[PDB]
Order: C-alpha cells, then sequence, then structure tokens
RNA sequence: GGAGGUAUGACAA
RNA sequence: GCCUAAGGUGGGAUAGAUGAUUGGGGUGAAGUCGUAACAAGGUAGCCGUAUCGGAAGGUGCGGCUGGAUCACCUCCU
RNA sequence: CGCGGUGCAUUAGCUAGUUGGUGAGGUAACGGCUCACCAAGGCCACGAUGCAUAGCCGACCUGAGAGGGUGAUCGGCCACACUGGGACUGAGACACGGCCCAGACUCCUACGGGAGGCAGCAGUAGGGAAUCUUCGGCAAUGGACGAAAGUCUGACCGAGCAACGCCGCGUGAGUGAAGAAGGUUUUCGGAUCGUAAAACUCUGUUGUUAGAGAAGAACAAGGACGUUAGUAACUGAACGUCCCCUGACGGUAUCUAACCAGAAAGCCACGGCUAACUACGUGCCAGCAGCCGCGGUAAUACGUAGGUGGCAAGCGUUGUCCGGAUUUAUUGGGCGUAAAGCGAGCGCAGGCGGUUUCUUAAGUCUGAUGUGAAAGCCCCCGGCUCAACCGGGGAGGGUCAUUGGAAACUGGGAGACUUGAGUGCAGAAGAGGAGAGUGGAAUUCCAUGUGUAGCGGUGAAAUGCGUAGAUAUAUGGAGGAACACCAGUGGCGAAGGCGGCUCUCUGGUCUGUAACUGACGCUGAGGCUCGAAAGCGUGGGGAGCAAACAGGAUUAGAUACCCUGGUAGUCCACGCCGUAAACGAUGAGUGCUAAGUGUUGGAGGGUUUCCGCCCUUCAGUGCUGCAGCAAACGCAUUAAGCACUCCGCCUGGGGAGUACGACCGCAAGGUUGAAACUCAAAGGAAUUGACGGGGGCCCGCACAAGCGGUGGAGCAUGUGGUUUAAUUCGAAGCAACG
C-alpha cells in the first residue's frame, strides 16, 4: 500500500484464539453470566466416563470423561495414564490441552487432584501422573 | 505525471550506470544542480557541464568508470519522497555503508553530504544515499 | 523448429 | 407550592436464554447408487446465466484457454 | 484551554437549554449554572450519536529496535463506601466507621416501635484452580487533641503463615583400586555405574550445646546556667550549652567456644527438532504425543530398570503475555500463473504534483530557558561479610511550552516562465456511436409446371416426410435473420464491443505547426455513468437455430452424448437486471534503460521521368531478443526492468461468498459479509517416472495368410470342490493345475 492508503487504512492483524477456551471463561451465579477469568486450571464434575476410538492412523480404546465445568461449560477431556478410578458424578481437575488422535477432546484431567488418583505402579515422571514418591 | 523530478534524476544516473552509458542528460533544476555538485567532489561522477536553453535548462553529467569499467556508484536510493518526507536531526544524521557511502541532505545551510552535516551539528532533509 | 487465428477396483503394509 | 429519588401504568427499543419443528454444514479404518473431473478421462474443460434431472451432472446461449491431435497462412529464429 | 492515550458504521445522523444573544438571579468564581424573553443555531465521514469495554499515570513484561502486552505490590491523580436520592454542619464533605428519606437484606420488640452496613485490621461463610494471624507495640517515623506530662493512632513499625518470587549458602573436603562387593549389560573376554563406595586424614558454612550481647533514641518533659529582642522590673518568649530521661522487635541480629558428617535432594528429559541409550516387558493392545509421528510379537518414541543429559530446593505441567512471526512488513512484504488489480469509464472531496525571482516561515533544523515529582530501569559512587537489597550523585525520557536563530527542502504570499496540460491553425485514418432507409446470397414456407418412388438420417439404425405426388427441378411470391469475397497478431472504441451499402446527427484519436493560455496537471475513497450472454416486464416479430419437451436410438440403466421434431429464447421498441476464464487472469499517470524484423495511420528529406525506392521521425499494432528481473515458467521501450505519485486489493485450506443485518432488484438475484467448528496441510512452477479409449517410429507365430488341434465322446493324468478316521504338505492369472 501507499503511505497515505495505510494513513487511511491503518494494518491490522489477526487477532489470536485460545487452545483451550473452556479455561477462560468463569461464571457468576447471582448475575449468571460469563466471566472472562483465565485460569490455569478448573474444577468439573464427570458426567459420563468411557472410552473413544481415535482417527484413521491410530486404534485403540481411549479413555475420556464429558465433564460439565463449574463455569456451565460442557467439555470432553482425556484421562492419560494406565487405569484410573473415575466414574460419573466424579469432582475431576481439568488442565489445557489438546489429544490429537481425538477430534473433539481438548482438555487433560490432572491425576492426583480432587478425585482423581494417581496413576498405579508409576516409577518415572511421577509428577505428572500425579504419584507419590516409593 | 512526473512527481518527484530528483527520483526521476537518481534513476537516471542508475540506469546509465547499469549499462555503462558514458554521459546523461536531464532537465536542469537548482537542486538537481546541488547534487550533481556533491556527486562531482565527492568522486562519484567525472564532471558536470550545464547547458542554457529555452525550457529550463539541462544538465550532462559523465558518468565515471575504473580500470576495468569497474563502476564507481553502486546504487542511488531516494529517502524523502513526495509521499513521504523524511527529517532527521543533526544526532540521527545517518551513516551509509559506514562511511563509504554519503547522505545528501538539504539544510538551513544548504545541500550538504552526511560528513558535512554532523561537523556544523546540524539536521535537515534527507534527499538520497550514494554507495 | 516455436508463436495469437480458424462401468468399477477392502484396509494397512 | 416548585423541583425530585423510589414506586406504578403504557407503547416501543435492545441483549441472552429457551421452543414443537426445520435448514444447510463438518465429522465419522473399511455401507448403497452411479462415474462427473484428472489422458482428447473416452461428449475438451472451465466461467456467468437459464432450464431440466435420484445423484453427481445434462442441455441451451455467450465467453475463456488455464486445449489433446492432425491439417493451413502470417510471423519469426 | 491546547495536545495525547480503546474497539464497532453489519453504529450517520445527533441536539431543543439544545447553539447564541439580551437582562435577571445564583456561585468562591466565569458560564444556560438557572430562569424569563429574542433568535436559531450547535455537532458530524478530521467519525457526531449509539453500542461495547476500561479507572488513568509514573511504571512493569517483552523486543535489535520500531513496537506489542500489562496497569499487582510502591507513588501521584480520580472515583466510590449496602442501592438511590437529599441536604445539614464546617475553612474544607454533599462526609467508609455522620444525619434524613426511600429501597433490598439481617436483627430486636411488650406490635406501638427500634437497630444495623468490614471495598478499615484480623477473621468467618460463599464463590473459586487460587491467595495469610481473629498476633505484639506504640519504642521509631508520621498524624489528631493539649501549654505540657500526656491520651488516641489495626497509619505505621514489628512478629506469624505460604518455596509465591528474587538473592546468598549448604546437603561436606582431601587422598583413595588396572578399579572390592552388588546393579545393569555383554560378542561372556570384559564393559559400565566408579575415585564412586570402602578406608585413612580433615572441616564446621550449617546443626546442637552452652555462654557473650547490638545499633535502631532523636527526643519531649524536667533540673541547671547563658545569649538576644522587649520590659520600670520582671516571670516568660526565641535561641544556645550541660545534667537527666525512654526498645514493641528481643536476649533479635551478631559474636565466641565445644561437639558430630553426623540430621539436610529432587524433578524432568534422553526418535528428530533437542543436550542425553541400552536392556527387558508389551505386540495398532496397553499407552505416548508440542509438532512430525510412535505401537500391527527383535519399538533408543509405550511401561520398568541401568546408564545418561539438563536444571537444582527446586523441577515439571497447565494458563496468560512478548519473541521467534517480515504472519498487517513505518522501520520491514506483496498482488501474470501461489492469497491478492474493482468489468470499464466520468468525476466531488482528499493525496501528490514542472521551472524560476523575491518574500514568508506554518513544516524542518538549531541555541537558550522553563518544566517533564519521588521511586524505578541505566550510569557513576558508597552501605549491608557477598548478592538481592539500601543510600547518594547523575543521566535519560516530550512529535511539551516560551523565546532567539538558520532558510536548502515542503507549505503560504507577490511575480516570471514554457517543456506538462489544454486552445487555435493545417492535415490523416477508422466494423467508434445513434437514427432512418436500402442490397444481394442463402434457408424456410407458399403457389404453379415437370416428374416418380423414394427422401432423410446413423457407427449401424429407426422415428420422421412421401402415391392426399415427396425429395429433386423450373418459375415466381412472402417473411425473418445474418451480412460470402474483401478480411489482415488489420482497424476503431474506456471496457462490454463494433463487419453489406447509403444518407443524417455525433464522440474520440493520430500527425504537423508553435499563433494563444501559462501547471490550468495526475490519481481519485464515496458518488455517478456504461456494461457480453442468459434472465425479467410491456408491446411487436418469428425464417433459421434451439434450453425445456416429445418421439427414435444407444445402454446394464441414460432423466445424456446420436437421430427426427420442437416451445421459450435468439430479433425489434421501451424499461429492468449489473453478472462472466467482463482475461493480457498484468489498475492508472510519468520518466528512464541494447538491438533486429513485420505491419496500420501520419510527417519530413534524398533519389527516382512518375510509380517506387533510400533515410529520419511520431503514434499504434505484432514477432524475435540483451541488460535487468523472476520460485520457475517466463517478461523484456506495448516490461513482469529501473523509479516517483494516487487508487483497488491480499494475509493457510475448508466452513463461505455461506449465515445474520443492511442497501438494491418486479423476480431471478446482486452488493456488503462473519463466526462456531475443522484440517496440517491447500497451493505455484518445474523434475523423474508411470500411464493415456495422445502422437510418431519399430519388433516378436502378436495379428493377418495357412496347416493341424483344444472346447463335444471314452479313457489317462493333475487341479478345484465335495467326501473321509486320513483323503499328507507345497504350487494358483500370464509366470498354479502329466
Ligand atoms: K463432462
Ligand atoms: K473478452
Ligand atoms: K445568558
Ligand atoms: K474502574
Ligand atoms: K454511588
Ligand atoms: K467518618
Ligand atoms: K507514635
Ligand atoms: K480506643
Ligand atoms: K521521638
Ligand atoms: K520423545
Ligand atoms: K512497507
Ligand atoms: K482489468
Ligand atoms: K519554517
Ligand atoms: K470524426
Ligand atoms: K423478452
Ligand atoms: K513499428
Ligand atoms: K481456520
Ligand atoms: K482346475
Ligand atoms: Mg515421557
Ligand atoms: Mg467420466
Ligand atoms: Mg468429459
Ligand atoms: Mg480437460
Ligand atoms: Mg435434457
Ligand atoms: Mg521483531
Ligand atoms: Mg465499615
Ligand atoms: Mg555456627
Ligand atoms: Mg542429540
Ligand atoms: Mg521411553
Ligand atoms: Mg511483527
Ligand atoms: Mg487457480
Ligand atoms: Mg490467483
Ligand atoms: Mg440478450
Ligand atoms: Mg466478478
Ligand atoms: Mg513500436
Ligand atoms: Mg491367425
Ligand atoms: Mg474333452
Ligand atoms: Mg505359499
Amino acid at each position: 500500500p501507499t503511505i497515505n492508503q495505510l494513513v487511511r487504512k491503518p494494518r491490522k492483524s489477526k487477532v489470536e484464539k485460545s487452545d483451550s477456551p473452556a479455561l477462560n471463561k468463569g461464571y457468576n451465579s447471582f448475575k449468571k453470566t460469563q466471566t472472562n477469568v483465565n485460569s490455569p486450571q478448573k474444577r468439573g464434575v464427570c458426567t459420563r466416563v468411557g472410552t473413544m476410538t481415535p482417527k484413521k492412523p491410530n486404534s485403540a480404546l481411549r479413555k475420556y470423561a464429558r465433564v460439565r465445568l463449574s463455569n456451565l461449560i460442557e467439555v470432553t477431556a482425556y484421562i492419560p495414564g494406565i487405569g484410573h478410578n473415575l466414574q460419573e458424578h466424579s469432582v475431576v481437575l481439568l488442565r489445557g490441552g489438546r489429544v490429537k488422535d481425538l477430534p473433539g477432546v481438548r482438555y487433560h484431567i490432572v491425576r492426583g487432584a480432587l478425585d482423581t488418583a494417581g496413576v498405579n505402579d508409576r516409577k518415572q515422571s511421577r509428577s505428572k501422573y500425579g504419584t507419590k514418591r516409593p | 505525471v512526473m512527481t518527484d523530478p530528483i527520483a526521476d534524476f537518481l534513476t537516471r544516473i542508475r540506469n546509465a550506470n547499469m549499462v555503462k552509458h558514458e554521459t546523461l542528460e536531464v532537465p536542469a533544476s537548482k537542486i538537481k544542480r546541488d547534487i550533481a555538485e556533491i556527486l562531482k567532489r565527492e568522486g562519484f561522477i567525472r564532471d558536470v557541464e550545464y547547458i542554457e536553453d529555452d525550457k529550463q535548462g539541462v544538465i550532462r553529467v559523465f558518468l565515471k568508470y575504473g580500470k576495468n569499467e569497474e563502476r564507481v556508484i553502486t546504487n542511488l536510493k531516494r529517502i524523502s519522497k513526495p509521499g513521504l518526507r523524511a527529517y532527521v536531526k543533526a544526532d540521527e544524521v545517518p551513516k551509509v555503508l559506514n562511511g563509504l557511502g554519503i547522505a545528501i541532505i538539504s539544510t538551513s545551510e544548504g545541500v550538504i553530504t552526511d560528513k558535512e552535516a554532523r561537523a556544523k551539528n546540524i539536521g535537515g532533509e534527507v534527499i538520497a544515499y550514494v554507495w
């Protein structure tokens, strides 16, 4: 563009968006509205715990939880590690992070937090998966 | 239409220099004569002669080439433009290729080189870079 | 030589 | 007595939620129907428009070459 | 009061005490601040109004910088104190811990009526991923009151809690084996963990035990004297000098001595990016993953172990911001084919603009002064044992103001100029446009002779037409549409487009000349005009052609391609529509930068008896081709080269040119134009292959030309299938099956 054009219509940049939008919104019970609060995690209740299938290259029975968050948003989350003690109506803590296999899964469940148990038998990378030192 | 006769003068030199023409002619103006004189005494062109005509005069420039016809002028860039005038303060006066080139600056003391401008401790409108 | 015009076919490997 | 918060009534404006039902869209390791495009893709393709057809698409009109092949004159090396 | 710091027009209209005036009143004060009158203005595409969001700043994070992000703690300003309104008191409040009223909420009543407001310090409940003790003291500093002692001060000094952050120090040091045991792993030799451990000699930062003990205090008050001013004299006031007087922290820092290495390390990573590799276990499972991707029975990528790497009282994960991202490019990108030139013009505003004299000096440059608080980064300099941290002295920071200068450049003013641009004069060519006529060829139909069984059509056919006389042929008549030859990368036009001929009206361009004007120019958002074909409306026309449609074929099916028909439409008038691979897929203007060769319209000169040839030149139109440019293809004076001006437009693919809103349209639709969500690609050019119901050139019992067979019969044999206790296993298109 010419300088006069940039004066008339200045440069404008693409707006970025979150990879984990459900963590960006709080909820106000009084006003019954959604607040814009960036939160590293969020507590939710497991409405459904089950297994899911991956996309074409991969094949497994990935373990998820359909979690309704404290901010009223309904999200699909992944249960990392081997074996878990989650059930429906359990209270789980969600962190950000996609799972490339699962198209609709944008959050991971934090192990060792709230009702989520640490991973049995884990001995390496224990801080992930939430297991105490043996 | 022509909106920047200075840029036209610099481009005529650049294009003639590219094909190693011996000489070049341009419609005359005071600023063009000022620029031609600076190129003359800074050793970028061989000579400059002026022709009195009926319209505005003509300035003839004699381009300079070294042994093996190496080009003394590498390129010329217009800095201040009709669309965006460029002004530098005395402490903002540019150095072109760390002093191996020159910047032609218009000041209230006249049209001078970047060396002269920061000697006098003055700024002005930056006309062109020459290296 | 060059140029404008006038039926169907798993998946991975 | 004037001003006046709140409250009441009235008709509009505006924002979200929700609603029988409805629309196209995206997704989904191995469904049905055809084979429209890519070679001249077996009717060259595409563009706009109109019209018709289960469906891709077909057909008309104008346009484009981002056109395969053989056959011409101009041009030019 | 000037200036400065958010988003949205898919927000353009807003305003009526509103704008101004005249008086009056009111205020500390000017003022529509209020009012009564008289006018009607004010604001706004330089973004009014509306909507959404937000306390602002010093500063903080990031970045090479330009910038981007943020506005905790500390300081300044502002605003608010249960929600709304009001005034009182006062120098000051419309007043967090004041009043009044109203409201919602909690609480007390004897039911008549009363009370209350932690966004003060703690603390509780609730919300949340998530933030502290219902602590000591007023000693210090500051604040209120008092003459003062002093009282009050959840300011503030301290202490407590949390690795929440930053900084410092540890968890030992030295010697110590061809290298113990054990772990892991082996090619069983040895490797490796490893000088690591052990052992021996040391150390006490720390820790424990005892002891020693700060600064932070200056004071005030009071007790002594003294000096000034004043006074008759005083007490006292102001000041000066001595004595006296006070520690929350707290027995805290700190120091000293003794004693023991004794109590004091983890976390993540190790396929590539990316520093660090092997074993088992598991076998598309379980799981990993930031991206690419790992896992399908021999996985450095999953889980464990041994090693190893990085960092270390932390380490990792998630969230958020800047960077890398030139990925909005002012610094610092693009638009022929990758995303991107509006279909084209005409033009308001705006942006930009030829030469020159004088002048001005708004921009620009420069000097001085003022100011840009302190703290902070930075720079010196000191203090804490170092550092963090603290203190002192600077510097920096403004598109700041005031004032003095400069004057080239941009701008303003007064002149001058002729090259750009235009006018005049003289010429040139043209399917440029509009209107009204008109010509021949051909098709169809119609009439009439001649004439006889076909005609028409396809790959092959049939439908169809014809003995109610076809087609063909001859002579005529009617009507519509299109204009053979000329005709040409030829011409004209802004583009779309314009092709018989004649006339009328009409636009533009090109070439000379240099009489005239004297920069009058270029571009041009918004607006306006034009805009192929199809389509739409009204009224005409209708030969040929032909969506639709009918019939005949083809075919597995054919709602196609083919055939025979055929309506709209194609044509005209008028009014709509406003889109096209509206393309050179290349916006417009200007200047500059090798050559060669065609051609259209001019001009000039040198020859030629003319005709014409030769050369120079202007404006088009092509081809070839340097320099340069380009990812390549290619472009190349008709640039995609080198430059300046203005406009349009682009920012991964899909969802979408979709939805919603708006404008336009009779309608069809057009113009404007997202998001959720999803993918890690989409894409351009070129390369090597393979392939083609592409082309060219060849070969082989490949076909053709022949001879004899197989497929039919019986039987032999192999195979499939079936059967079986078993009918052993292998081979399966050519290339398994005597
Ligand atoms: K087709
Ligand atoms: K065209
Ligand atoms: K007044
Ligand atoms: K605020
Ligand atoms: K308030
Ligand atoms: K008070
Ligand atoms: K005090
Ligand atoms: K008290
Ligand atoms: K004191
Ligand atoms: K890895
Ligand atoms: K730029
Ligand atoms: K165009
Ligand atoms: K000036
Ligand atoms: K004419
Ligand atoms: K019509
Ligand atoms: K030519
Ligand atoms: K996207
Ligand atoms: K067989
Ligand atoms: Mg891992
Ligand atoms: Mg096909
Ligand atoms: Mg086809
Ligand atoms: Mg094709
Ligand atoms: Mg059809
Ligand atoms: Mg940068
Ligand atoms: Mg209070
Ligand atoms: Mg000690
Ligand atoms: Mg490596
Ligand atoms: Mg691993
Ligand atoms: Mg950037
Ligand atoms: Mg394309
Ligand atoms: Mg494109
Ligand atoms: Mg039409
Ligand atoms: Mg278009
Ligand atoms: Mg030419
Ligand atoms: Mg044969
Ligand atoms: Mg037989
Ligand atoms: Mg086998």
